[PDB]
C-alpha cells in the first residue's frame, strides 16, 4: 500500500464504521451465491439466505478487516492467526481470496455511492489483495 | 450462459436503467484505472495518467459506449454468445493480443459499477445472474485463445 | 486446439520417451509441494507433511499415473479435448469443487517435470507446444464449469 | 521467504553463475514462444531467435534476481527502481510475472536437474513470486 492508499483505505472505511458486520455478512452471501463452490469450505454452516451463522461470522471477518486498516502497516502481524487458519488448516485456494475480495468491493460500491469513487475503489482493490496474501503466506 | 426465467427477468429488468452513454465508460475507465497494464491497449486515447484524466476522456467514453453495448447484445443470445463475440474475439486475442485476465477483470468492473448506481436494487441474487454473464461473455471474448 | 505439424513433431517426439510409470507422479507431487492449498483435495491419500512424505507416497504415484493417463488419452485427441475430458470434467467441477485454475497449474508443473527430466532437449519451441497442450486439457476440463 | 527458502534460493541460483545471460534469454524466448501475448511489451525489440537485444536483456533480468538473491530480506529496496519501471512506468500484467516465472523455473529445471528438486523448486517459485510482487507494487 502507497500512503496514498493507506490515506483512501482509512477514509473509506472510516465512512464504513459501524456497519462494518453488516457489509461483511452481506460480502459473504454474495459470494456464496455467485460462486457456489465456496460453500464447501463451511460444511457445518447453515448457508440459507438469512442465516445467523453466515451473519456472524461477516461480522467476525468484518472485525479482522478493521484491525487490518488500523494496522495496515503491519498486516503481517495484525492478521497472525488467521495465516495459519487459512493457509495450513482450511487450506482455502487463493483463488477464493479474489471472490471474496471481489464480492467485498461489489457491497461496499452498492452502500458507499460516493465514497466508491476510481480512486478509492482502487485503493481498497489493493488493500484486500494485500491482506489475502498476508492470509496465504 | 443459461439464466432461468426468473434471472432472466432479473437482469434484463436492471439493463433497462442503465445509462448506455455512460456505463460503458465508467467500467471502462475503472478497469484502467484499477488495473493500469490496460492503460497501453489504448495509448492513442491520449492522457490516461490519473485518473481523473482516463474518467474524463473523451475516447475512453465514446469506446465504453461499444463495449456496453456487445454486452447489450450479448444479452440478447445468452445461449449462444458466439453468434454475439466471434469477431470480437477474433479481434482481442489474434490482433490485440489482450490477456484473457483482463476479460474477467473488466466483468468484474462492470459488476461493481453496476452495483455502484442501482446501490439496494443490485441485490445478492441478481449480482449471481451477472456475474454468469460477465463469466459467459469474458469466456466467449477468450474462444480464439481456446 | 490445433497444433501446426511443428508442434505435433514437438509433442510426439518427445511423450513416447516419457516413462508413463513416474512422471504422473513426479507432477503430482510438486503441484502438492509447490502449491500446498492442492493437498486440501488429496487428504486420504495419507502423509504429505514435508517434501520427501509427498514424492514418497504410494498414493501420489498412483494417482499420478492415472492422471498422466488422462493426459496421453488427451495427446491422442487432440481435435476433440472436450470431449476427451467431458467426464473428468463433471467429476472435478460437480464433485470434487476444484477451482479451475488449479489446472493450469498442474499443466505447467507437468512441464516443468518434463524439463526436469529432458534437459537440453526440451528446447523454448517443444515448451510452447506442450504449453498449447496443457492449456487445452485445462480448458477442456473445465468446460463444465462454463 | 523462510531461511530455508533463502538457503534453498542462495544454493540453486548461485550454480547460474557466468550462464545468466544464456539463461535470461533463454527464458525470456520460453516466455515469448509459449505465451504470444507477453510480445505486446517489447514491440521495440527484435524478438527472433539469436536476437542480441533479448540476449543483452536476458542477462539484465538474470543479474536484477541475483542482486535480489544478495538482498532477498529486503527486496523492497534491492528492486525499488525496477518497481516503478514495471509498475508505474511501463505497467506490467501481474499474469505475466507468473508467466516469466514459469519460463524461469523450466530453465532453471532443463539446466541444473540436481538442484531443482521438489523442495528447492517451491522455494524458487515463492523467490521469484516475492519478487513479482515487489515489481507489480
Ligand atoms: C478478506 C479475507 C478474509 C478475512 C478477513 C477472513 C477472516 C476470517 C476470520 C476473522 C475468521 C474467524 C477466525 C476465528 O474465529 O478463529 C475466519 C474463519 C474462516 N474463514 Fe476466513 N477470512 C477471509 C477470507 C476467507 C475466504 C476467501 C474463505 C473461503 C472461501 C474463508 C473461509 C473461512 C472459513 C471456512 C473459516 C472457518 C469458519 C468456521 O468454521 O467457523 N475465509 N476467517
Ligand atoms: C470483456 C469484455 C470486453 C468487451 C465486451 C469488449 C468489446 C469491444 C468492442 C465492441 C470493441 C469494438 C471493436 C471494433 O470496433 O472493431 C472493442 C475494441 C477494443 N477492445 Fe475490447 N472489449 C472487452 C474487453 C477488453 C479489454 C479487457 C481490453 C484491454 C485490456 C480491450 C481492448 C480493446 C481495444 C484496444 C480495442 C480497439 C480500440 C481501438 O480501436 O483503439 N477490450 N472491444
Ligand atoms: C489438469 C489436469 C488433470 C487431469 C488430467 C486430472 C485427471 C484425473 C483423473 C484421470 C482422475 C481419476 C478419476 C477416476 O478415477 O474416476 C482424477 C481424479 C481426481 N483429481 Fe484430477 N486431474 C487434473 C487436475 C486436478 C487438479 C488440479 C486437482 C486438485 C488440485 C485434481 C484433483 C483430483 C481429485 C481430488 C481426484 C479424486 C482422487 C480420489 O480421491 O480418488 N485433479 N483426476
Ligand atoms: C522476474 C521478473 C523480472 C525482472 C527481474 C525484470 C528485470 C528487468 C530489468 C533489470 C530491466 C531493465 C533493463 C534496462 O535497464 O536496460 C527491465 C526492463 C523491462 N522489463 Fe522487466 N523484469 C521482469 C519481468 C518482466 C515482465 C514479466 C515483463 C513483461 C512481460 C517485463 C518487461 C520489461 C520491459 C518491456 C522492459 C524495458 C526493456 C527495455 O526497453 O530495454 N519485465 N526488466
Amino acid at each position: 500500500l502507497s500512503p496514498a492508499d493507506k490515506t483512501n483505505v482509512k477514509a473509506a472505511w472510516g465512512k464504513v464504521g459501524a456497519h462494518a458486520g453488516e457489509y461483511g455478512a452481506e460480502a459473504l452471501e454474495r459470494m456464496f451465491l455467485s460462486f457456489p463452490t465456496t460453500k464447501t469450505y463451511f460444511p457445518h454452516f447453515d448457508l440459507s439466505h438469512g442465516s445467523a451463522q453466515v451473519k456472524g461470522h461477516g461480522k467476525k471477518v468484518a472485525d479482522a478487516l478493521t484491525n487490518a486498516v488500523a494496522h495496515v502497516d503491519d498486516m503481517p502481524n495484525a492478521l497472525s492467526a488467521l495465516s495459519d487458519l487459512h493457509a495450513h488448516k482450511l487450506r482455502v485456494d487463493p483463488v477464493n481470496f479474489k471472490l471474496l475480495s471481489h464480492c467485498l468491493l461489489v457491497t461496499l460500491a452498492a452502500h458507499l455511492p460516493a465514497e466508491f469513487t476510481p480512486a478509492v475503489h482502487a485503493s481498497l482493490d489493493k488493500f484486500l489483495a494485500s491482506v489475502s496474501t498476508v492470509l496465504t503466506s | 450462459v443459461h439464466l432461468t426465467p426468473e434471472e432472466k427477468s432479473a437482469v434484463t429488468a436492471l439493463w433497462g436503467k442503465v445509462n448506455v452513454d455512460e456505463v460503458g465508460g465508467e467500467a471502462l475507465g475503472r478497469l484502467l484505472v484499477v488495473y493500469p497494464w490496460t492503460q497501453r491497449f489504448f495509448e492513442s486515447f491520449g492522457d490516461l495518467s490519473t485518473p481523473d484524466a482516463v474518467m474524463g476522456n473523451p475516447k475512453v467514453k465514446a469506446h465504453g459506449k461499444k463495449v456496453l453495448g456487445a454486452f447489450s447484445d450479448g444479452l440478447a443470445h445468452l445461449d449462444n454468445l458466439k453468434g454475439t463475440f466471434a469477431t470480437l474475439s477474433e479481434l482481442h486475442c489474434d490482433k490485440l493480443h489482450v490477456d484473457p485476465e483482463n476479460f474477467r477483470l473488466l466483468g468484474n468492473v462492470l459488476v461493481c459499477v453496476l452495483a455502484h448506481h442501482f446501490g439496494k436494487e443490485f441485490t445478492p441474487p441478481v449480482q449471481a445472474a451477472y456475474q454468469k454473464v460477465v463469466a459467459g461473455v469474458a469466456n466467449a471474448l477468450a474462444h480464439k485463445y481456446h
